């Protein structure tokens, strides 16, 4: 299953590389804007077809939640991630994390997407809602994606 | 079931596994790119809806008169198919002269029936590119080739006084002598790229007495496609068996 990601989207995800991979930077935790606020922003977008909109918004929460700890990290950001275990633990990675590994989701979740028990038909309409909010991220993309939320990582950081 | 279920057999176990993000490298290779060259700055542009006549004019001289095509019953099949003597001779149809009035489909530019799934992308080697969102059936209209029409000697002008400091070269033959240029203004028909075993075509046409260029489908293209066309000193970077090597 292929996920498009947006053309214009794709420099941020180069950015975003060269924030964590080169310049040892780190997303500001707890994200200030959240997964949850942006998808309540799309639900609320789409509403302006209703129980729909709903099941892909709580799709992409379920599998955000299941694959931030685990395929969503760079490995330079995995102490970090720890550290939020620790400071704040039940809290779900949905109400942590933000724009940049949200869209860092829809990078791998096509691989997951080829074992759903959906058919045909279905799977082309998860398909469409999956492009759709994505281009809703395109949209907002001024506000959503943005190096003003990186920060240098402190010497600590790095032992 | 749900609109949006979890993997499963084997899709929870992939879902659950503990693997470092990595970027691929199909969106990867900009950063090396970026740093190699800069980062590509917008590409910016008069978008034009229509040509833009400069110093000539390209009249055909051809009023298009009525063809002897059928008026499909029908309303729902579309009336000059193929066997059009109007598409024969490469003229759009006239509306105040075709049997098949608002069902004709030989008016496909003059009604800017565009393609509305095209979208630019970067190409690896070769800057901006423009590719299909949807599939594409030979024979499509897809697009107007809109810019400047200018003189040969205008265009040389140009090229003397402001295209000394491009890399990229924005123009097609109209005519021997005349030009579309679209260095300065243009639609999106200027992104598309060269290539020796084109999946496009330009044809011209005589619309309503004067020369206009479409960019019409040679075969079957599915959904991300590039569009190529054949232009006619650059390193040709299109990557097919027998490629002239220059363009
Ligand atoms: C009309 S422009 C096409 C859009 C261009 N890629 C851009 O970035 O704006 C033609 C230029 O694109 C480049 N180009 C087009 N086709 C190419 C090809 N097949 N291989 C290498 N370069 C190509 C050449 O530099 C040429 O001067
Ligand atoms: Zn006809
Ligand atoms: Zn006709
Ligand atoms: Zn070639």
């Amino acid at each position: 299953v292929k996920v498009k990601i947006p053309e214009e989207l794709k420099p941020w995800l180069v950015d975003d590389w060269d924030l964590i991979t080169r310049q040892k930077q780190l997303f500001y935790l707890p994200a200030k804007k959240n997964v949850d606020s942006i998808l309540e922003d799309y639900a609320n977008y789409k509403k302006s077809k209703e129980y729909a909109v709903n099941e892909v918004v709580a799709g992409i929460k379920e599998y955000f939640n299941v694959m931030l700890g685990t395929q969503l990290l760079y490995k330079f950001e995995r102490p970090q991630y720890a550290e939020i275990l620790a400071d704040h633990p039940d809290a779900p990675m949905s109400q942590v994390y933000g724009a940049p590994h949200l869209l860092r989701l829809f990078v791998r979740i096509g691989a997951m997407l080829a074992y759903t028990p959906l058919d045909e038909k279905s799977l082309a309409l998860l398909l469409n809602y999956l492009h759709d909010f994505l281009k809703y991220l395109a949209k907002n993309s001024a506000t959503l994606f943005s190096a003003s939320d990186y920060e240098v990582a402190p010497p600590e950081y790095h032992r | 079931p749900g609109l949006f279920p979890a993997p499963i057999h084997v899709g929870k176990y992939l879902r659950q596994k503990r693997i470092d993000f990595q970027l691929p490298y199909d969106i990867l290779w900009q950063w090396k790119h970026n740093q190699l060259y800069k980062k590509p700055d917008v590409p910016l542009y008069k978008k034009i809806r229509s040509n833009v006549y400069v110093d000539v004019k390209p009249l055909s001289g051809y009023e298009a008169t009525t063809c002897n095509c059928k008026k499909p019953d029908d309303d729902t099949r579309k009336g000059c198919v193929d066997d059009c003597l109007n598409r024969m001779i490469f003229a759009e149809c006239s509306p105040n002269t075709c049997p098949c009035g608002e069902q004709c489909c030989n008016q496909r530019i003059q009604r800017h029936e565009w393609v509305q799934c095209l979208e630019r992308f970067r190409a690896e080697e070769k800057g901006w590119g423009i590719r299909t969102k949807e599939p594409l059936k030979a024979g499509q209209f897809i697009i107007e080739y809109l810019g400047e029409v200018v003189s040969e000697q205008e265009f040389r002008n140009r090229m003397i006084e402001q295209y000394h400091n491009h890399s990229d070269h924005y123009c097609l033959n109209l005519d021997s002598g005349m030009v579309i240029d679209s260095y300065r203004m243009g639609n999106e028909a200027r992104f598309i790229n060269h290539s020796c075993d084109p999946n496009c075509e330009m044809q011209k046409w005589s619309v309503n007495g004067v020369y206009r260029i479409g960019l019409y489908a040679l075969k079957d293209m599915p959904a991300g496609t590039e569009l190529t066309y054949d232009y006619n000193q650059q390193l040709c970077k299109c990557g097919f068996e027998k490629c002239r090597g220059i363009i």
